């Protein structure tokens, strides 16, 4: 015996969409599972999730100057860590406005 | 008791084996430079990391002499008949191999490291391919080896 | 003067022993069975190019030769 | 402050291994007497006498290599004392 | 302190560094000569007076000796046999080892008696520091007996006189002069003996100290 | 024989290489001895690396 | 078959035996284990120099080619093209005036000259570790360096094909497919074998099979293998090598 590839298999999932963004989110937190898209011939833009995308790129907008801003300021960052502390409320849209 | 024009040919052997390394490194240089001077100017922090092929042209030129200081040391005022042939082919093939190499290692190391200027992470196959063409140098110095066995 | 097969046993012995009791010191692990398979591995490779090592000088068919500054050299050095 | 330790650590580290180099080497010279295994030239033409002369000159030839031990000594405490300098 | 001073250790350690220092001391700068003539028919080309000098670390191998043929006016060089650097070079070398490590011992002993006493820790490194010192002086001292031996009977003037090519014909009559004086060999076999018998001593009673 | 030719030429361009600095580093006088070996030793370094 | 547990070592030692030098090894260990130890101090640093990231992303495969590169100068008892005194001569050519009919021809004359292995008196047994210092101070050492080294490097390459072989048949047991097994795999391994095999055995038979009294009339090093592909068998001089082996 010695060692292979490793073993793993598709596996379908229900789930409620209203838990499906929790869900998602831990198991991504897990890193231990691929996803595939199943409706191919649907165009990316036409999703209709289309709207969290650029809301999404608007706050990465923002936040690209505002770091421009810090890098004029030259003052650097301190990496406190603490990486799990990304929650998942609505709360976030109105802090980013 | 030997006949004439002994040296002659060990010596020509020597002229030739730098002769032609030298040339084979001078197209190696050219076709490098003008690669460097085609891509830089839309990469210019690409520059220093992109200068691989002349450094290989050093090693054939490194070869160049190993093979010089080996004949060179094995010149003597006075041949059997044996070893002065064997000179001339000794510098004769070594000679023309860095030719050969250095035309090879030059051209394929233009054209490719003027095309990674575009996409940066095709880079290593060019060293991949570039350095199969300096073992064609070291095949070469390895005949010359054999050669100055005997 | 030297002896061969004093030589050839001793080493093979070590490399031997050391390949044999490799596997089972190890404790139990996840990191077990590639350490094994290095270890065998590495064993083998070393003993088999040490075994041609050692041939490399056996019955010789050739003599070398020297130059006259080291025949009176070697000739007033060790023995 | 003057010759900051990104132009020194090369310094530092070449004078590590030429004063073990050196040491070794010139071990070398001494104890073994030079035998052509390590050492094949010499410095000479006649021996009409015997070896006393070759000896000799092998001892000198290994008290040689202590000047420039030391020289590399010296050169790794200047190289450590710039690096000191912050 | 001095209780520990009159304790066995200290003065034990203390004996056995100053008897080292003796052995390997004279060890280390023993020499000698042996003296030999060769007597050959005729009195002009004959040989009265050869000088041949053995000293540390005793490579016979490469020792030799210039001699006249005694055949139309010639001459000759001929080198004895025996290679006893390799024991002899282990047992000074690593002596010498010893003697460091004894006065690193004895300073430890003198000047950290407190790092001494705490734990019983070092105590166990300094036994079987000397436990593996033991083993080695009996090896030494195995292989120095077979070397000494084997110096013995090849330092005797016949070995040399049989392998002498040209003494097989009559009138080559050689007769040894002074035989070699081997007092230094036989001495520090014993010295080394000593040695290793008290050092064993000292293990024992390291063993019944360090409870 | 690849392997081997590769073995072969890094011997022998090593000894070449010793025999083009180290040997010729070689004198009676000291005052040399001493002091130049710091450039050819250097010079070896750098051939080397 | 993931092959990786077995290139783990096969890499480094391959890298290793091209690679024969021993202190060149030790320098590059050095550099290893300065990026080794500083694992964490150079994981706090950026590798703003890619060429240091992809160097640094196998600092194990490094160490490992520095371990092997040292292994493979001590075996081959060579070092910046030096060797050291550490076991005997295992030559031992003292009789060459005497047994071997010589007094003086030196200097302006006789400045290079052979030896006599069969001459008694003048072997010492072969060298117990590494190549005898012998090589290491003669003049045609590359003479004979090529041969023994160009056997090794064949014997190598021969021994990693058997071993690569039996993979695909271990595969095929994973597959359950004696289809392409039946008349397959087995031919394969006969194949090589019968080739590789003799060749290898021959070696290992010539190296021990004559002395240096019958030197001067004993086989070649390859020319049997090709008059063996060559079908041509003339008794002219056949230089036998086991009884009956036509």
């Amino acid at each position: 015996e010695l060692f292979r590839s490793e073993e793993m298999t598709l596996a379908q999932l229900f789930l409620q969409s209203e838990a499906a963004y929790c869900c998602v989110s831990e198991l991504g937190e897990l890193g231990k599972v691929q996803f595939r898209d199943l409706n191919p011939d649907v165009n990316v833009f036409q999703r209709k999730f289309v709207n969290e995308v650029r809301r999404c790129e608007e706050m990465d907008r923002k936040l690209r100057f505002v770091e421009k801003e810090i890098r004029k300021a030259n003052i650097p960052i301190m990496d406190t860590g603490e990486n799990p502390e990304v929650p998942f409320p609505r709360d976030m849209i109105d802090l980013e406005a | 008791n030997n006949p004439e024009y002994s040296s002659f040919f060990g010596v020509m052997g020597a002229s030739s084996a730098m002769v032609f390394s030298a040339m084979g490194a001078a197209y190696g240089t050219a076709k490098s430079g003008t690669g460097i001077a085609a891509m830089s100017v839309m990469r210019p922090e690409l520059i220093m990391k992109s200068i691989i092929p002349v450094v290989m042209a050093g090693i054939i030129a490194i070869y160049g002499l190993v093979v010089a200081v080996l004949i060179a040391n094995s010149l003597t005022d006075g041949i059997t008949l044996y070893r002065s042939f064997l000179q001339l082919g000794a510098g004769l093939s070594v000679g023309l191999s860095g030719l050969a190499a250095g035309f090879a290692i030059g051209i394929v190391g233009d054209a490719g490291v003027r095309g990674t200027a575009q996409q940066p992470r095709l880079f290593v196959g060019m060293i991949l391919i570039l350095i199969f063409a300096e073992v064609l140098g070291l095949y070469g110095l390895i005949v010359a080896l054999i050669l100055s066995t005997k | 003067a030297h002896s061969f097969a004093l030589p050839v046993i001793i080493f093979t012995t070590f490399w031997g022993l050391i390949g044999i009791a490799g596997p089972w010191f190890v404790p139990k692990g996840p990191n077990r069975g590639v350490i094994i398979t290095m270890l065998v591995a590495t064993a083998v490779c070393c003993y088999l190019f040490w075994l041609i090592a050692i041939l490399a000088q056996l019955n010789p068919l050739f003599g070398p030769q020297l130059k006259n500054e080291t025949i009176w050299y070697v000739r007033f050095l060790w023995e | 402050l003057c010759c900051g330790p990104k132009l020194a650590a090369c310094g530092i580290v070449l004078s590590a291994w030429g004063v073990i180099m050196l040491i070794m080497l010139g071990i070398f010279f001494n104890v073994h007497s030079a035998v052509l295994i390590e050492d094949v030239p010499f410095t000479e033409k006649d021996f009409e006498n015997g070896p006393q002369n070759i000896y000799n000159l092998y001892e000198q030839v290994s008290y040689n290599c202590f000047i420039a031990a030391g020289l590399y000594l010296l050169l790794g405490g200047f190289s450590f004392c710039q690096v000191r300098l912050n | 302190q001095f209780r520990v001073v009159k304790e066995p250790l200290g003065f034990v350690k203390v004996l056995q560094w100053v008897f080292a220092i003796f052995a390997f001391a004279t060890c280390g700068s023993y020499t000698g000569e042996l003296r030999l003539s060769v007597e050959c028919a005729n009195k002009t080309e004959s040989a009265l007076n050869i000088e041949v000098e053995f000293e540390y670390p005793f490579r016979l191998h490469q020792v030799y000796f210039d001699a006249p043929s005694c055949v139309k006016g010639g001459t000759t060089k001929i080198f004895l046999v025996g290679d006893y650097s390799s024991s002899a070079e282990f047992f000074v070398t690593v002596a010498v080892f010893a003697f460091l490590y004894s006065m690193g011992a004895l300073a430890t002993y003198i000047f950290l008696q407190n790092k001494y006493r705490e734990n019983n820790k070092g105590p166990m490194m300094d036994f079987l520091a000397t436990a593996v010192f033991a083993f080695m002086w009996l090896v030494s001292s195995s292989a120095w007996a077979k070397g000494l031996s084997d110096v013995k009977m090849a330092t005797d003037p016949e070995n040399i006189i049989k392998e002498m090519p040209m003494c097989r014909q009559t009138g080559n009559t050689c007769k040894e002069l002074r035989d070699p004086v081997t007092s230094g060999l036989n001495t520090s076999v014993v010295f080394g003996f000593l040695n290793l018998v008290l050092w064993v001593g000292n293990l024992w009673f390291v063993f019944k100290e360090t409870g | 024989l690849r392997l081997w030719a590769l073995s072969l030429a890094h011997a022998q361009l090593s000894e070449v290489l010793w025999t083009m600095v180290i040997h010729i580093g070689l004198h009676v006088r000291s005052l040399a001895g001493g002091l130049g070996l710091f450039f050819i030793f250097a010079a070896f370094a750098t051939l080397t690396v | 078959i993931n092959p990786a547990p077995y290139t783990v070592i096969t890499f480094p030692f391959l890298f290793a035996v091209m690679f024969g030098d021993f202190g060149h090894g030790i320098l590059m260990t050095l550099f290893a284990v300065w990026m080794v130890l500083r694992e964490s101090r150079i994981l706090s640093q950026k590798h703003e120099n890619e060429m240091f990231s992809m160097v640094f992303s196998g600092r194990y495969i490094i160490l490992l080619m520095g371990l092997f590169s040292i292994y493979t100068g001590l075996i081959y008892n060579d070092c910046f093209s030096k060797s050291l005194n550490i076991f005997g001569s295992s030559w031992s050519v003292r009789p060459m005036f005497t047994q071997g009919n010589w007094t003086e021809e030196t200097l302006l004359g006789s400045s290079v000259l052979q030896l006599n292995p069969a001459i008694p008196g003048v072997f010492g047994g072969p060298y117990p570790f590494g190549i005898d210092p012998i090589w290491n101070i003669a003049t045609n050492k590359l003479t004979f360096l090529n041969s023994f080294k160009m056997k090794m490097s064949v014997i190598l390459g021969i021994i990693h094909m058997l071993f690569g072989v039996s993979l695909s048949l271990f595969n095929h047991i994973y597959f359950k497919k004696p289809l392409n097994i039946y008349f397959g795999f087995i031919p394969e391994i006969i194949f090589m074998s019968s080739l590789f095999g003799y060749l290898v055995i021959l070696i290992f038979y010539k190296w021990t099979a004559y002395d240096a009294h019958s030197s001067r009339n004993a086989p070649s090093l390859l020319i049997h293998f090709i008059n063996m592909f060559l079908f041509s068998y003339p008794e002219s001089g056949n230089a036998m090598l086991y009884s009956g082996q036509k």
